[PDB]
């Protein structure tokens, strides 16, 4: 019986493991759902696409490579499909996100006076809101998905309807 | 001399030409299209090198005797020269 | 002289005519597709040659880096 | 003058590169690292462990490096054949099914370490997903 | 009345040299047939196999030499010479290890000499 | 009048071409049958397929530049 | 009796054609340590001069005779798989097939 | 070719100059080539970690291949 | 390069010479690759409707992505 | 002028000239088989070659009349 259930109790941690991924990869058929708007004629010279800004911030004292993860695994197929020419404002230190767009509001205000959008993070949201209250108040679309001990296993196990959560509003995003 | 300066010339260019040839060749042949594990190509790579210009020196050598049998020249081959 | 500065200059643009030949055929071989269905240029590759052309300049700075490390041109 | 010189330099380029030198390097790394290891061991104990590590060392690293200047190529099926005989070339003494069988578990170890070492220059892939 | 053996060799005491002759031996059997298969149809051979049946000969002899050398000239009597030419068959044995080798990629195999000196 | 620049030209364009033809020629017939580099040295099947591509391509550029010259002269 | 015979014809095969196969391969051996350069071709062509016809056809009748021996080694693996009447077909069988195999050696 | 004297100072500036050119050529096909390798991800619009680690390599690769098949042009070139 | 002001006018007629001539290369050029992509069958001595509709395609596809690759190509040379 | 018709009668012969190598080597792809069996072609593939040509030149019209079509004049 030892044996017995130290296979059972193996192969039903490998079986969740595997489900998840399992589930992870068919929410990559509502991906190719996306890929059927992508096949539409683009102009020759005159038409550069919908360009949608992305805004990334690490989680709290740890690295970039979580935040990284969640933007390529998960939103990134989806911005490659439908040929969105996307661009990545990313930030190691704070502020370099709200200082990059209060500095493009306060360019384009120099400019002026001289003659969508997803950010990932609760803190690169932060920090784009102090931007955009920076550069429209002071001198001289929006889609906010959620980046995250044993707690870390049941987040890892209870992955399926994280993935569908990003995957659904980021298709709501490019479809709308 | 002139002459003799540009046949060295064109004897040399028809040198460059199979020297680009074989190199090209044995570059196409087994240097691996997917992957390269290191600078400093291994010891594989460099037997197949020295193996494949050997090969591809005689064939040329065995080709250029081989066409001057079969009369094979420009006079011969490019009918579309003669328009001009 | 005018003929050496010609020659000089024709130089410069046959290079830069014959990168940006090879730039077209290896960005038509990378992503735009042999099997033609539609007659038109697809939103997937009008990024597609924008990504191209950018990684293939990158590429030749790179290489033209690597170039210059050691002792050549 | 510099002709022996130059001569020495060559040759000695060609005793480090071209199979002899990886034969002999590869023992001499094996043995050192089985003198390192007996201290573990005996914790001529100590000797026999450097003679099999500098033994294993050695037959890998000039089979790996005969198949190799064969073969034209520099693929995978080469571990494969060098750690089996490798194996069977050590545990040769003892048994024609366990010298199989030995030659069979090293090239499944070699298979994986040159899966590990190899499955990272392979291929940029079309997407970073 | 019996049936008694294949014929039996000075096989060494304390190693496995019989049962591994056995090995070389069934596998040199078939292995054999190879060249003479593709040699009858036409020219077609290709190397890593004139390789492999040239090493699996050079160890069937290797053993057919060890089971003479045993068999003639004694381990208790007369040893001095014995062990000087089990070395020299160990050399010889690596010798043409490198004239295998030298014969596959400087020429064109070992089949292909026995061809050309049959011709 | 300026056409014996114009023929030497020709001429210098007959021979790049024809030094291309022949390095596309040998690049072919060695590409087509050298594919087992264990050896260093052909064999005799090899050598034969370079002898047979080499003739096939040569009456073949000989077919094509016959017909060629009749759809050009039509 | 038969079985020394088939034995002691089995010995001299060997040895014979162990002498031929080990000269064969250090004679290429000895070239590549040094710089002596033996193709098979040179190697062919100096057998091809210095030797006569008839002494070449004994040559290949003595080692085309002497691998169905060998083969003569694969029928004593196949008395190795399990009588009198048995040894005694296994080697009439031998001589046969060593004699048509001979034949066959020679006509190639 | 066989015949030098006096004039080879300017054939070998001749033979400076087509060597430049076919340095160039080499160069662009060069790039070619270690573009049609392992430049095959076109996500981004910038050169990952890979592929330039793949691009060193490659070009390192390339030029000892270069080198190495002209030695051994030149030692084939000399025996005959 | 970097000449006299007086000669751009003439550096702009052999630009106009390169253009032209690499104009006709690209011709020829689209003309062997929609041979090769699209003409695999070789019963007739006529094109198949279907095979004509691929140089159709071809025919677009390449020139409107050889003008896209120019576009790309003066802007990315713009900066450096 | 001298330079004009120069070039004029250098790109007369470099246009057939490229189109005769182009042919050449995309006639040699489709057509020949690369196992070479015996040095001259088949009765399959002279007719095919025949066919390859006269489809190359098909070919050359319809890009020259859809470039003619969406093409500007200049």
């Amino acid at each position: 019986r030892n044996w017995m259930i130290f296979w059972s109790v193996l192969t039903v941690s490998i079986g969740g493991i595997a489900y998840d991924k399992y589930k992870q990869r068919q929410i990559l058929s509502h991906a190719t759902d996306l890929v059927k708007p992508l096949a539409e004629e683009s102009m020759e010279v005159d038409k550069v696409p919908r360009k949608i800004t992305v805004f990334i911030a690490p989680p709290p004292n740890d690295y970039l490579e979580s935040s990284l993860k969640v933007w390529r695994r998960y939103v990134k197929p989806v911005l490659y499909y439908a040929g969105l020419d996307y661009e990545l404002v990313q930030e190691d230190r704070q502020g370099i996100i709200r200082t990059n767009v209060a500095n493009r509001i306060r360019e384009l205000r120099k400019e002026i006076l001289a003659s969508g959008v997803i950010c990932l993070g609760r803190g690169a949201y932060k920090e784009y809101i102090a931007g955009i209250h920076e550069g429209l108040l002071g001198p001289i679309l929006l889609v906010i998905p959620i980046p995250n001990i044993p707690r870390r296993i049941h987040r890892f196990y209870q992955k399926r309807f994280y993935v569908e959560d990003v995957c659904s509003s980021v298709v709501n995003c490019v479809r709308q | 001399s002139q002459e003799k300066l540009d046949v060295a010339g064109v004897q040399f260019d028809a040198m460059c030409s199979t020297f680009n040839n074989i190199l090209s060749t044995c570059l196409e042949k087994c240097i691996p299209h997917e992957g390269f594990g290191e600078p400093d190509l291994t010891k594989g790579e460099q037997c197949c090198i020295d193996r494949c210009v050997a090969k591809m020196h005689y064939s040329n050598r065995l080709i250029g005797g081989f066409v001057q049998t079969r009369g094979f020249g420009p006079e011969n081959q490019l009918r579309h020269y003669s328009r001009f | 002289s005018s003929q050496q500065k010609i020659q000089a200059a024709e130089a410069e643009l046959d290079l830069v005519t014959d990168m940006f030949n090879k730039l077209v055929n290896n960005c038509y071989k990378k992503c735009i597709n042999t099997s033609y269905s539609e007659g038109e240029l697809n939103k997937n590759e009008s990024s597609c040659l924008d990504r191209c052309v950018a990684k293939y300049f990158e590429t030749n700075v790179q290489v033209g880096e690597n170039m210059q490390k050691m002792g050549q041109s | 003058p510099e002709e022996q010189g130059e001569r020495g330099a060559e040759m000695i380029m060609n005793f480090m590169t071209s199979c002899p030198g990886k034969s002999v390097v590869s023992g001499v790394t094996g043995f050192a690292l089985g003198g390192v290891l007996g201290l573990f061991m005996a914790s001529k104990k100590s000797y026999s462990s450097a003679k099999n590590f500098g033994y294993i060392g050695m037959i890998y690293a000039g089979v790996e490096c005969v198949i190799e200047s064969l073969r034209a190529k520099n693929d995978i099926y080469n571990g494969v054949t060098a750690g089996f005989f490798t194996g069977a070339g050590l545990a040769y003494k003892a048994g024609p099914q366990a010298a199989l069988m030995g030659g069979a578990g090293f090239a499944a170890f070699s298979a994986a370490i040159d899966l590990y070492m190899k499955s990272e220059d392979g291929r940029p892939p079309q997407n970073d997903f | 009345v019996q049936m008694f053996k294949p014929p039996e060799f000075s096989q060494f005491k304390d190693s496995y040299q019989k049962d591994y002759e056995r090995i070389a031996k069934y596998t040199l059997i078939p292995l054999t047939m190879v060249p003479f298969y593709a040699s009858f149809t036409g020219g077609v051979i290709n190397p890593l196999l004139d390789a492999s049946l040239s090493s699996i000969f050079l160890i069937y002899l290797q053993y057919g030499f060890t089971s003479c050398i045993i068999d003639y000239i004694p381990k208790e009597k007369y040893p001095r010479w014995h062990k000087l030419a089990l070395y020299c068959l160990y050399g010889g044995s690596m010798l043409s290890l490198y004239g295998i080798y030298e014969l596959e990629t400087k020429n064109n195999g070992f089949v292909d000499l026995v061809k050309k000196l049959w011709n | 009048k300026e056409q014996q620049e114009f023929q030497k030209v020709v001429e210098q364009k007959q021979m790049k071409d024809f030094m291309r033809l022949y390095s596309n020629l040998v690049e072919r017939c060695f590409t087509d049958c050298v594919n087992d580099f264990t050896t260093s040295k052909l064999t005799n099947k090899e050598q034969t397929c370079i002898m047979k591509c080499s003739e096939k391509f040569l009456k073949h550029s000989e077919r094509v530049g016959q017909r060629f010259q009749e759809q050009n002269a039509a | 009796q038969l079985t020394w015979y088939l034995s002691s014809l089995h010995r001299i095969s060997l040895v014979l054609m162990g002498l031929g196969f080990y000269l064969f391969t250090i004679l290429f051996g000895v070239s590549g340590l040094l710089g002596l350069g033996l193709t098979t071709e040179k190697v062919s062509n100096w057998y091809h001069q210095k030797f006569s016809k008839i002494t070449e056809w004994s040559i290949k009748g003595s080692f085309a005779y002497l691998f169905a021996i060998h083969y003569g080694g694969a029928i004593r693996h196949l008395i190795w798989d399990t009588t009198l009447k048995g040894v005694y077909r296994t080697g009439y069988a031998l001589i046969g097939f060593t004699a048509v195999l001979g034949t066959y050696l020679l006509t190639l």
